[PDB]
């Protein structure tokens, strides 16, 4: 099936963005982590906390 | 053919934030990638060409970069009029192919809707159909629950909703819910009500009228 | 304009197709004029439409 | 100014034929590539075909090869798309664009698009009904009123207010496909309550596919 992974992007200055990744569960997962690694190059190391069986992520950037 | 994979599918951020959307080519496309914006029912607008060059007249807050087969479009200070669909496109090989698009939405403070209701017009009632319209004006966020009750009977399957594009200036939405009945059914009942649930409202709001009231 | 004997052949084939209506027939003929490099592909799609309307 | 203007879209039955035109001005198509790009309702952009008018070289998407042909007349500065053996999935807005103009290797100018609808259903003009302002459409000293544009086919319908003189506070909702297979939409505008009965409000509805022009005066009941 196609699922939607919802992500909170929480930046070190407290700003919050939200994003959605869609695909198979495994594709959307990989895309979310890929996007985190990309943003981390500018926003600092990320940590991904997974909720709802992996269908929601809280991704914090260290700054 | 070359595939262009865009992510995220939806990104929501506040006015003034820096936002980054990405586009991955399935094989080498050199720098032959352009970015287009599409909004307000208009035609696509060129923002960036050859991966990193800003097209004339495009605001300087837009920038693009390339790393191998990974391409990025960054808006350095998001503005309300930047809500749009964004598409990347490669021209390295034929067919030129587009990414499937990323939608950027603006985050803003909560705003409860103004709720209005419109009975069917007497002109329409002269035909055999009755349309009752519930209007939610200028609210945020987009999520809202609109339920119809006819003589206190919850209605199901006989209404349709339509939502406007996020407003270019204040980033709100407006929504219509239209209940459709036969004239015979409409003239059979008295109380027509739409009940609106929304994050900005401290409890649900019901707007209603009695058929025949002025 | 003028045509070689291959283009003339493609016209003839579409002109004679019995199951096309006249809008379709002339639309395909127009395509043959539009882009001679597509003559084979245009003829193939004309044949497919003709057969589907038998 | 560079400009491209598409024309020729309309309603066609499956298996039918249509010819689109793309009239260019402010530049010579002999100097650029010309592309057709289409967009199904609510979906993304899909490349259709291109031509280089100086030498007639053409390329096509696999999904349209043999059914569509692209061509150009440089003496009229116009490109064309002949569309045969049309199918429901060809329903889309068709844009034309240029590429390589002024040395820019991207599609820097696009037309406004022309809508192609492939369907067995018949054209039907809309009925326009008032959404009259009332005590149930007013709060805080402002009032909402509108026009309901019901039961038309195919798309599109455009609505203006007071011949374009009234634009602030207008919400024209996207059209909805009803269960009947016909479309409907509403356009609403919010105005000062004190203006009701002194300021005339008219919605100007145009459904060109059926040659329908309706000007509806909306007043309190």
């Amino acid at each position: 099936s196609e699922v939607t992974i919802k992500v909170n992007l929480i930046f070190a200055d407290g700003k919050i963005q939200t994003a959605e990744f869609k695909g198979t569960f495994e594709e959307a997962t990989a895309e979310a982590y890929r996007y985190a690694a990309l943003l981390a190059k500018v926003n600092g190391e990320y940590t991904a906390d997974l909720e709802d069986g992996g269908n929601h992520m809280n991704i914090k950037f260290a700054g | 053919d070359i595939q262009m994979t865009q992510s995220p599918i939806l990104l929501s951020a506040s006015v003034g934030d820096r936002v980054t959307i990405t586009c991955r080519a399935s094989q080498d496309v050199n720098t032959a990638v352009a970015w287009y914006q599409q909004r307000t029912n208009g035609s696509p607008r060129l923002l960036i060409y050859s991966a990193s060059f800003l097209y004339s007249g495009v605001p300087s807050r837009f920038s693009g970069s390339r790393s191998g087969t990974d391409f990025t479009l960054t808006i350095s200070s998001l503005q309300p009029e930047d809500e749009a669909d964004y598409y990347c496109q490669q021209h390295y090989t034929t067919p030129p192919t587009f990414g499937a698009g990323t939608k950027v939405e603006i985050k803003r403070t909560v705003a409860a809707p103004s709720v209005f209701i419109f009975p069917p017009s007497d002109e329409q009632l002269k035909s055999g159909t009755a349309s009752v319209v519930c209007l939610l004006n200028n609210f945020y966020p987009r999520e809202a629950k609109v339920q119809w009750k006819v003589d206190n009977a919850l209605q199901s399957g006989n209404s349709q909703e339509s939502v406007t594009e996020q407003d270019s200036k204040d980033s709100t939405y407006s929504l219509s819910s239209t209940l459709t009945l036969s004239k015979a059914d409409y003239e059979k009942h008295k109380v027509y009500a739409c009940e609106v649930t929304h994050q900005g409202l401290s409890s649900p709001v019901t707007k209603s009228f009695n058929r025949g009231e002025c | 304009g003028s045509y070689n004997k291959d283009q003339q052949s493609a016209f003839y084939e579409i002109l004679n197709m019995p199951n096309l209506n006249e809008a379709q027939r002339n639309g395909f003929i127009q395509s043959l004029k539009d882009d001679p490099s597509q003559s084979t592909n245009v003829l193939g799609e004309a044949k497919k439409l003709n057969e589907s309307q038998a | 100014e560079v400009q491209l203007v598409e024309s020729g879209g309309g309603l066609v039955q499956p298996g039918g034929s249509l010819r689109l035109s793309c009239a260019a001005s402010g530049f010579n198509i002999k100097d650029t590539y010309i592309h057709w790009v289409r967009q199904s309702p609510g979906k993304g952009l899909e490349w259709v075909a291109r031509i280089y008018p100086t030498n007639g070289y053409t390329r096509y998407a696999d999904s349209v090869k043999g059914r569509f042909t692209i061509s150009a007349d440089t003496s009229k500065n116009t490109a064309y798309l002949q569309m045969n053996s049309l199918r429901a999935e060809d329903t889309a807005i068709y844009y034309c664009s240029r590429w390589g103009g002024d040395g820019f290797y991207a599609m820097d100018y696009w037309g406004q698009g022309t809508l192609v609808t492939v369907s067995s259903a018949s054209t039907k003009g809309p009925s326009v009904f008032p959404l009259a302002p009332s005590s149930k459409s007013t709060s805080g000293g402002t009032a909402a009123l509108g026009c309901l544009v019901k039961d038309y086919f195919p798309e599109p319908v455009t609505v203006s207010w007071n011949s374009g003189a009234l634009t602030s506070g207008v919400h024209t909702f996207p059209c909805v496909l009803q269960s009947s297979g016909l479309y409907s939409l509403s356009s609403v505008v919010t105005v000062p309550s004190s203006s009701l009965g002194t300021q005339t409000y008219i919605c100007n509805v145009n459904h060109k596919p059926s040659n329908t022009k309706v000007d509806k005066k909306v007043e309190p009941k």
